[PDB]
């Protein structure tokens, strides 16, 4: 009975519609961030599609940008994560209307965490289902990869994994540290990490399930997405090494 | 009113009289303000007008710091005080306080009568000049910015005395002579000459006695 | 009106006239110019009469609330801050021309209040029509460090001058010395007919009602 | 329907006040504030609330933190839904910033703590919005030149204390506080004692040895009233001090 | 969903009953007993006071008969702190009407507007109603002496003399066999007390626990009285004396 | 979305009232009485566990110069109520000039007090107050309930035990004592019901002069 | 130019105004009809001033006297009703004024026969006799010389056959087109008088 | 000029153990038209509460109509009657609370205070609620300055009820016979603690 | 699940929103409707639901803007709206710019007012999905749901039987691109009378492409095709 309203805790001090939508997070497509030596590289494979055939090519992409230098993806339902994603270039513009400069990630990264948790605490409003990373890399600075829970909790890694198979993908990603490893050399880890992982996902649908970008020195630390001819033979030797 | 900022080669220098208001009402008045530990601003214009944008920029500077902090642990009479924040790891940068008080002067420009100088370092841009006309437009200044009645009567004077690179006791000296100048020419100028330095890692705010004299 | 106030060692002294004018005509001999604000705080009006007034009782309950809910000894500064806000709140009107005087733990602070919403920290200050009359006075006689009894003297001396040279001012001299610890409102400080027969008026009706 | 809502049970209990209080307990956080003579101490565990989400080897541990600022010169930590404390965090920002703007000086611990308490009731007693799961400990100095430590919980109680814990252990923390203070019955040798018996009680409660990345003290003093983290290799040599007689 | 927690307190039931119409009147029946009756001279109010401890200042204290204006005066059955509310806004209207035409409120005009009242929150909204029920009391030159009996409902009627809350019943039986139309001040009275003793179950009627206020014009001026225990001890013995 | 989570039971009851009053009974007792030249009001706690701060605990609070409240209940409710209160009684000195009468405060918070009863959306609050104060009409003692309804006492208690506190007063109560015969008949009180021996740091009396808390070394002087 | 007359007596009370209807220079009625309004229970409200203001603030004021006099099921006393329009119209002076001039008359048991002369501002007054328009100043005079307590109304009516033929012969509006209202004897009278 | 329109003046003065107030009672119009000779500018609070409103009529009308709405609710709330410095205060409040649209008003308050002790109240008011108290006399109306001449010289201490009710009847008299827009009968109440005496004065109507 | 599907804001034990799969459901009991695009032309085709011998068919598919159409399956009233929407923005843009919206901004904005009320107790969801079939410097075919999700399609189907529709856009989806715009009428009528016989009563048909408005195919050319087709 205390499992019906976000806004009532249960006799053991929980909030089960929040666990809830843990578990609904986990279930959904999945979403990584890893830093690395020159940049960040984000990742974002959509398993859940290799059912539907006639969606078009690469079309489907939960990576998103903020100021054209902070990469933002989600792992949960589309609309609602659209709806973060407003929020924080909202954020964005309101800041640099008022100081002249963009916002810092940190700044942000409160703001949207407060965003997120104000939906958990009235009995109106349907809690936001979606865990939210939002990164960035700078040369001076290096990478700060944050990833925000659907409870308000926001917390710094230097790599993370949100949504399916995450616990095999942070088990793979954990066996050698990759800020001493560039980005080129981390797309092939990743097509081998997502072979080895995710079950639906194969040699025939890796380069159309999924998305991929960064931030680094060649892209002069602002957005991009993995041109084809960067993708391609990356995929080749995993799937040869795999 | 005359208010002055110089940029030298390891600093900042700003410069104001003190007369307020044919009567004067007040004599001894603080037209520099400290908005931050590493950030003044001077005032010309309407008074109630220019300590009331003094208050809200204090407000919002101060919410811009609190907000600045990240989380966990990292790494002539004179009075000094050294920066709390060493590292410059949370206070605000001159250029945003600048620019929310160009906003809040540009959206009430209609009855705000107001021109500031803002003058302070951070680690981004060293030291920077700032200069916030009347109808609230911007302008960065580079080498100094000047502002008030007696101003104009020290232009060309400024204008032929500054030099890129100079020293803290050379550029003292000159907005010394530059407010000084001012006072002598300008009826609503005069009283002691208040001066701020800002430095990399400290400010000291200097008190100074004047006379003017010349045997021209 | 003539109104002064000074900071003398650990003290405030305000003073003020008792002289209250419609105009050419003296419409109050002996009204009260120094108003309570609190027990530290006290203040001083020169400008339209009701805002004055009621701008002091708002002022002096908010910090009478203010001091209840923090338990605090109340601030000099933050009523300058609170009366500067109010007075900038309305563009220029409300007009109210303000020597606020208390002892705080930050020492005796006087402030003129302008009615545009302008405040300065002062060590002496004069408001009112015989304001310079005063201040000629304070600012020939003034020294920084002050004994009470001397600044006494020093205060109804400016206010005398006041009262003697401007038109709008006159009457009584009232004063306020305000300590840390408390005040001495010494309202008369110095001061410097016909019976007609019963029945004379015509009248057309009496009517007697008891109560 | 009792329980789910801020109304009252038969027996006249808020049970959604006990909940939130349990959840509060759950994080299995300690932190715990200490007072000197002139100087005001706060130590928190530094590891992330039990949550649905475990430690990650990749998170970064520094940022790991639940000890905040309020303002240069007033500081906290806040225990508990880490969301829920964050909030906390900002609505207490926001009122020691409203209270500067209206009244021209800075707030003190107390007021602030009162303030904090005011909004908590709203919680309490309005149906429509859930109680913030988040216990806080203030510190500050006030104007008086004395410190402040103040105490408050999801039920909006607030109290003045020389030494409070925030923690799943209480009447034993008490009892190790209780100890250390009649025990301890110059200012750097206030604050160095003062750290000193903050990171101590920690250790005591905690019943294991404390690695100085792992703990965060911050304080305040007449000395530097700004409320500052100290550095890690500060702490480590305050826990070498220890169990050295 | 807050709607499981709505009781819908302004639903009708199916036999067209407001079901928290019924409970207030049933608060109200457990109340003390309040009487009132009209008189050749005027308009009488009685109660029996509800007993909690002998340390109650008794001096200057009424709880059941208040007076709203100088001509209007009321007498309370239920809730009490619903009656000071409403009270309150009682007064607020007959000074609103004194405001808006110079003259005196007539006395049914004030009913209907505090009984407007009470009906509002029968039909609109989703907050229970009053629980009170009135017997006001009062003069005007229109029509005379006045005494109006209301409702939680908003209904009211106007009688002659009539009764409220417990043991009500038997008060209306005792005041149809003894009132009469032509009757003067002091027989009201001693009738008022016989009314309040029958009702209370007592041969004696106890002063200490006994509330009575009259209203009566006199120069046409009107002129309320709320009679002390002295005054009512007065009144007891002469009743006695009967 | 605004209902009334406090309705009438079937038998005319607001059972969310009821439950207010049990957990008033339930907290730890006060009391009030008043004297023919005064009156005072009296509150006591468990004794403190050497480190909470005592002087930021107090349950008597004053309201006014001449007036001071006490409460029987919830804490967050009773500062929420005394802001409410306060605030109340700098208005009618903004209006009127003067000092709140007793009547007048107690009656606006009253209201307040009945307004969260029906109001939708909102529980009662789950106190008692007690409020004493002098004005020109003499001294008077209050007390305010969780429905809303107030009660002029001569003297009463409104909380844990309070039905065998009232009957003490009631043995003990004159109409005329002095206000050294009444802190006494009140310390008496309450150590009474108190498990154990009451000392000094269990009891807060304050007294109405403006509205005096006793100190700790006075309560002591009392307790000889 | 709307001149309006008012004369109580003990026994009664009389309104009289000019039957003129004005737009500009040219007169659109000799038999206006827009001054007088009727209140049910022997009441009259006599306006003066702009024609459409005079509409609305008469309409205005008929309508909530009428609505007031159904919801209670009672006659409005005179008093109340002169009162209830001095409120309306000070209400709206400083908001959209109603620019007209008042003669309020009636008659109550309470308060026998009643006359309230009220203006542009809303300054009102009872009085035994009054007047509006700039044909005021010429008539009240009048009233003031030939006025007694004990009037029979037919002397009255005499008095203000006085009053028209000096606005005839006097006033720059010659107006020789009147209407009057007498109310006496629990009866309303309507009366016409040419010159 | 608003002033001008209806002219009016009131006044107060105070003796031992008793107090009065009186006014004219004209209604004016257009500043020279008289239309009323029995417009009392004097309205009874309480028993020992009275007000003089002077100034435009409709604003007396309007502000003794608030005055009256407050102190009804006041007084029954209580169940006593309001003191005079509270009402005068109230009335302060409520001025002051109209300050930029002002009811063009001003005001007297004569009264009783209770102490049972009966101390004489007089204040005078601007149309903004800025009030002066005063132990003599107190004057409002366009007819002030011949009013505080009458009463600057005629004025006597502690006068009793008789010897008070001629002093101000005769400075009621000679300032209204040197002012065209006030005067047409004069009212004259007299309080004492037992009673009240209400005169009319065979004045001017000029 | 009867105690988590009564209000749209309750997640289940599963993690599930059951009213928005409710307005989902709701979609699947709609006429069938195709979309297919070749490298020039998106055509779109539909069944007409007719509901008795007396009545005419039901409007399956509208223009939002000169190469903006779309179909619709659900409730049709929500679908209105969302068309009335569609239109205004389409209008709003060509009012305040000198330019055709954008179909992603469009799409977008469109999948936004879907989300904003699966969020709030007092709303529901749209219980409708669009196809929007426009021409923006290529064919394109989009997909909306309940949810607030959306997608982007070479070919899409939705509706009462569209199970064999997918089937044949599956087998066939390789030729669409290299089609002529002939073929591909020819095509889409095929995949939609996979689903059922046509009739130019009971067939909605409609191409937009390059050098083509959004234009309904009239009788004679759809008896044509229909002819053709058989």
């Amino acid at each position: 009975g205390y499992d019906l309203s976000v806004s009532t805790f249960s006799p053991d001090g929980r909030l089960y519609q929040v666990e809830y939508i843990y578990k609904s997070i986990n279930n959904n497509n999945t979403a990584l961030c890893l830093e690395c030596k020159d940049g960040i590289i984000c990742c974002c494979i959509n398993s859940n599609m290799d059912k539907n055939k006639m969606i078009k090519k690469n079309s489907y992409n939960r990576i998103y940008h903020v100021n054209n230098n902070i990469i933002i993806t989600y792992s949960g339902f589309d609309g609602d994560a659209r709806n973060i994603i407003d929020r924080a270039r909202s954020e964005a513009n309101t800041y640099y209307y008022n100081f002249h400069t963009n916002i810092p990630l940190h700044i942000l990264v409160n703001r949207i965490s407060l965003y997120i948790h104000a939906y958990t605490l009235y009995w109106h409003m349907r809690p936001f289902a979606a865990s939210i990373i939002i990164s960035s890399f700078n040369e001076k600075d290096k990478g700060d990869i944050y990833c925000i829970e659907p409870n308000g909790a926001c917390y710094k890694y230097s790599g993370i994994v949100i949504g399916k198979n995450k616990e095999m993908f942070k088990t793979e990603i954990e066996k050698k540290d990759y800020k001493d490893i560039n980005v080129r050399d981390a797309i092939e880890d990743i097509y081998k990490f997502i072979l080895t992982s995710d079950d639906h996902m194969n040699k025939n649908n890796l380069q159309n399930l999924v998305n991929f970008s960064w931030i680094c020195k060649e892209s002069s630390y602002e957005f991009q997405n993995i041109h084809e001819e960067i993708l391609t033979p990356a995929l080749n030797k995993a799937v040869e090494y795999i | 009113t005359t208010i002055i900022g110089i940029i030298y080669d390891n600093g900042v220098m700003l410069a104001c009289d003190s007369r307020t208001s044919t009567f004067i009402s007040n004599k001894c008045s603080r037209k520099i303000n400290r908005i931050n530990e590493n950030l003044y601003v001077c005032r010309s214009g309407a008074s109630a007008h220019s300590q009331k944008i003094i208050e809200i920029i204090k407000h919002y500077c101060v919410s811009m710091k609190n907000e600045n902090r990240k989380k966990g642990r990292f790494h002539v009479t004179k009075n000094k005080y050294f920066y709390e924040d060493k590292f410059n790891d949370y206070n605000p940068l001159v250029e945003n306080v600048a620019h929310i008080t160009k906003k809040i002067i540009y959206t009430n420009n209609n009855f705000l009568s107001c021109a500031l100088i803002f003058g302070g370092y951070d680690k981004i841009k060293k030291q920077q000049l700032y200069a916030v006309n009347l109808n609230g437009s911007i302008i960065e200044k580079h080498d100094f910015a000047v502002s008030g009645s007696g101003s104009i009567y020290i232009q060309s004077y400024l204008q032929d005395k500054y030099k890129k690179f100079m020293t803290k006791k050379e550029c003292f000296n000159l907005i010394l002579n530059c407010v000084k100048y001012a006072m002598h020419n300008d009826n609503s100028s005069g009283g002691l000459i208040r001066i701020v330095n800002i430095t990399k890692s400290f400010v000291e705010e200097f008190t100074v006695v004047n006379t003017q004299m010349n045997f021209q | 009106t003539t109104i002064c106030g000074l900071v003398c060692q650990n003290a405030v002294i305000l003073g003020a006239d008792t002289r209250a004018t419609e105009g050419p005509i003296v419409a109050d001999k002996n009204c009260s110019k120094l108003h309570y604000i609190s027990k530290n705080i006290w203040c001083a009006g020169a400008g339209v009469a009701g805002d004055l007034e009621h701008t002091t009782l708002w002022l002096q309950h908010n910090v009478e609330l203010h001091r209840l809910n923090t338990n605090t000894q109340p601030r000099v500064s933050m009523c300058v801050s609170r009366l500067t806000q109010e007075l900038f709140k309305y563009q220029g009107y409300k007009v109210c021309a303000i020597v606020l005087g208390g002892v705080d733990v930050n020492g005796p602070q006087l402030y003129g209040i302008h009615p545009h919403g302008s405040s300065c920290l002062l060590p002496f200050t004069a408001l009112g029509s015989g304001s310079l009359n005063a201040m000629a006075v304070l600012e020939a006689k003034y020294r920084d460090n002050m004994t009470i009894e001397e600044g006494k003297n020093l205060v109804c001396e400016a206010i005398c001058a006041g009262i003697f040279n401007d038109l709008g001012s006159g009457g009584n001299v009232d004063i306020c010395v305000i300590t840390k610890d408390s005040y001495q409102h010494i309202r008369p400080y110095k001061e410097p007919p016909t019976i007609y027969p019963k029945g004379t008026t015509p009248i057309l009706s009496e009517k007697i009602e008891y109560i | 329907y009792d329980r789910h809502l801020t109304i009252f049970s038969p027996d006249g209990n808020l049970y959604q006040i006990e909940y939130a209080i349990k959840a509060v307990k759950n994080t299995n956080i300690t932190s715990v504030g200490v007072k000197g003579e002139n100087c005001a101490v706060i130590i928190s565990q530094k590891k992330m609330a039990t949550q649905y989400i475990s430690q990650d080897k990749l998170l970064d541990y520094n940022n790991i933190t639940n000890i905040y600022n309020i303002t240069d010169e007033i500081g906290c930590s806040m225990v508990g839904m880490p969301g829920d404390c964050l909030s906390m965090v900002y609505k207490a920002r926001s009122e020691a910033s409203e209270f500067l703007y209206s009244n021209g000086y800075n707030v003190n611990a107390e007021t602030l703590c009162r303030n904090i308490c005011d909004k908590i009731q709203v919680y309490t007693q309005h149906a429509y919005m859930r109680l913030h799961a988040c216990s806080g400990m203030i510190i500050g100095i006030d104007e008086n030149n004395k410190p402040e430590l103040f105490k408050f919980d999801p039920s909006g109680f607030c109290a003045g204390y020389r030494a409070c814990v925030i923690g799943n252990k209480e009447q034993e923390s008490i009892s190790v506080l209780e100890r250390l203070l009649e025990k301890r019955k110059t200012i750097d040798e206030d604050i160095r004692n003062t750290t000193i018996l903050a990171i101590e009680a920690l250790q005591t409660i905690l019943a294991f040895d404390l690695k100085a990345s792992e703990i965060e003290v911050a304080i305040v003093s007449t000395k530097n009233r700004n409320f500052t983290q100290i550095s890690e290799k500060e702490i480590d040599n305050y826990l070498t001090y220890i169990a050295e007689r | 969903m807050a709607r499981r927690y709505d009781s819908r307190t302004t639903t009708f039931s199916p036999e067209g009953r407001l079901y928290q119409v019924e409970y207030a009147l049933e608060a109200i029946n457990n109340a003390s007993i309040t009487i009132g009756l009209i008189t050749k001279d005027g308009v009488i109010l009685g109660a029996d006071k509800v007993f909690i401890s002998k340390l109650i200042d008794k001096a200057n204290n009424y709880e059941k008969i208040y007076k709203i204006d100088k001509h209007i005066f009321c007498g309370v059955a239920g809730l009490n702190a619903d009656a000071n509310i409403l009270i309150n806004q009682s007064r607020l209207y007959a000074q609103r009407y004194l405001y808006n035409y110079n003259e005196v409120q007539p006395v049914s005009q004030l009913v209907v507007q505090i009984c407007d009242i009470k009906q509002s929150y029968t039909q609109y909204g989703g907050l229970r109603p009053y629980g009170v029920s009135f017997l006001i009391g009062g003069y005007d030159t229109k029509d005379g002496y006045q005494l109006y009996h209301t409702d939680p409902s908003g209904n009211y009627s106007g009688w002659f003399a009539t009764a409220i809350g417990t043991n009500n019943l038997t008060a209306s039986s005792v005041l149809k066999q003894e009132w009469k139309n032509d009757m003067t001040l002091e027989e009201g009275l001693l009738l008022a007390l016989k009314t309040l003793a029958k009702s209370t179950d007592t041969e004696i009627p106890k002063s200490e626990k006994i509330e009575l206020a009259y209203l009566t014009n006199k120069d046409g001026e009107v002129y309320q009285k709320y009679l002390t225990e002295k005054e009512i001890e007065e009144l007891i013995k002469l009743y006695t004396q009967k | 979305y605004s209902f009334s989570l406090t309705t009438f039971s079937p038998t005319g009851k607001l059972v969310q009232i009821e439950y207010a009053l049990n957990r008033v009974s339930s907290s730890s007792p006060a009391l009030g009485i008043r004297a023919k030249n005064g009156v005072i009001i009296a509150t006591e706690k468990k004794s403190p566990n050497e480190l909470i701060e005592e002087n930021s605990i107090f349950k008597i609070q004053q309201i006014s110069e001449h007036i001071g409240i006490v409460y029987a209940g919830m804490p967050g409710d009773f500062r929420v109520l005394l802001k409410r209160a306060r605030k109340e009684a700098i208005r009618y000195s903004l209006q009127y000039g003067s000092e709140i009468l007793v009547k007048e405060l107690v009656k606006i918070i009253a209201s307040i007090v009945q307004e969260f009863t029906q109001t939708g959306g909102v529980r009662p609050f789950g106190l008692s107050l007690l409020i004493c104060g002098v004005d020109v009409y003499g001294y008077h003692l209050y007390q305010i309930d969780p429905s809303g309804c107030y009660f002029n006492w001569m003297a009463t208690c409104v909380g844990k035990d309070y039905q065998n506190n009232m009957s003490f007063l009631e043995k003990r109560y004159n109409k005329d004592i002095e206000i050294e015969d009444a802190i006494h008949t009140a310390i008496l009180t309450l150590k009474e019901s108190y498990e154990g021996v009451l000392n000094e740091k269990n009891i807060e009396i304050g007294v109405a002069k403006p509205f005096k808390i006793l100190t700790q070394n006075e309560i002591k002087d009392y307790l000889i | 130019m709307d001149t309006l007359i008012g004369l109580r007596g003990n026994n009664f009370v009389v309104l009289a105004a000019d039957t003129y209807s004005i737009n500009s220079i040219i007169k659109l009625k000799n038999d206006d009809n827009t001054k007088f309004y009727d209140i049910h229970g022997n009441k009259c409200l006599l306006l003066g001033g702009s024609i459409g203001d005079r509409l609305q603030f008469g309409e205005f004021i008929r309508k909530n006297v009428h609505l007031y006099q159904y919801q209670n099921n009672t006659d409005m006393f005179v008093k109340s009703f002169a009162f209830f329009t001095r409120k309306n119209l000070a209400y709206y002076l400083r908001r959209n004024p109603f620019e007209v001039n008042c003669l309020i008359a009636g008659y109550d048991k309470k308060d026998g026969y009643q006359l309230y002369w009220c203006d542009y501002l809303s300054n009102m007054d009872s009085v035994n006799k009054g007047a509006h328009g700039y044909g005021a100043y010429l008539v009240s005079a009048i009233l003031d010389k030939y006025y007694h307590e004990n009037l029979t109304v037919d002397e009255a009516l005499d008095i203000f056959k006085l009053c028209f033929e000096e606005l005839k012969k006097r006033f720059l509006l010659t107006q020789i087109n009147y209407e009057l209202r007498i109310m006496y004897d629990n009866k309303v009278e309507t009366q016409y008088v040419t010159v | 000029s608003i002033y001008n329109y209806n002219g009016g003046c009131v006044l107060g003065m105070s003796g031992s153990n008793c107090v009065a107030i009186a006014c004219d009672l004209r209604l004016g119009a257009n500043t020279f038209t008289t239309v009323s000779t029995k417009f009392s500018k004097i309205f009874k609070m309480n028993n020992n509460v009275y007000v003089g409103l002077s100034g435009l009529a409709t604003d007396i009308q309007t502000l003794y109509e608030i005055l009256r709405y407050r102190v009804n609710l006041y007084e029954v709330r209580q169940d006593a009657e309001m003191d005079v410095e509270c009402f005068a205060n109230m009335l302060s409040s409520i001025l002051y609370s109209n300050r930029f649209s002002p009811y063009f008003v001003n005001p007297i308050v004569v009264g009783f205070k209770l102490k049972v002790n009966y101390e004489p109240y007089l204040t005078a008011y601007d149309l903004i609620g800025a009030k002066c108290e005063t132990r003599d006399f107190v004057v409002n109306g366009v007819t002030s300055e011949q009013l505080f001449g009458m009463c600057e010289s005629l004025y006597v201490k502690d006068q009793d009820e008789n010897g008070l009710f001629e002093t101000i009847s005769q400075c009621l008299l000679s300032a209204l016979d040197r002012d065209c827009i006030s005067g047409w009968g004069a009212e004259v109440l007299v309080l004492t603690p037992e009673k009240i005496i209400k005169k009319k004065l065979k004045a001017r109507m000029d | 699940r009867n105690l988590y599907d009564t209000d749209n804001i309750i997640y289940s034990p599963e993690g599930r929103l059951y009213q928005v799969e409710y307005a989902s459901e709701a979609i699947k009991q709609g006429t069938c409707a195709v979309a297919i695009k070749s490298k020039d032309y998106v055509v779109v085709s539909g069944l007409k639901k007719c509901i008795s011998k007396l009545s005419f068919p039901q409007e399956k598919i509208f223009k939002i803007d000169d190469y903006i159409g779309i179909s619709m399956s659900g409730i049709t009233s929500d679908a209105k709206v969302l068309t009335k929407f569609m239109q205004n923005e389409c209008l709003s843009h060509k009012f305040l710019y000198n330019e055709n919206i954008n179909i992603e901004s469009l799409v977008r904005s469109v999948a936004d007012k879907y989300q904003k009320n699966t969020q709030k107790s007092s709303k529901r969801a749209f219980g409708v999905g669009l196809m929007i079939a426009a021409y923006h410097n290529e064919p394109c075919i989009f997909e909306t749901r309940p949810n607030g999700s959306y997608f982007e399609y070479d070919a899409l189907s939705f509706g009462a039987r569209s199970h064999a529709s997918k089937t044949y856009l599956e087998k066939n989806l390789h030729l669409f691109e290299e089609c002529s715009l002939e073929e591909l009428i020819l095509h889409c009528l095929k995949a939609l009378k996979c689903s059922l016989e046509l009739t130019i009563s009971n067939t909605a048909l409609a191409v937009v492409g390059k050098n083509h408005p959004w234009q309904e195919i009239s009788s004679l050319q759809l008896e044509e095709y229909l002819s053709k087709v058989k």
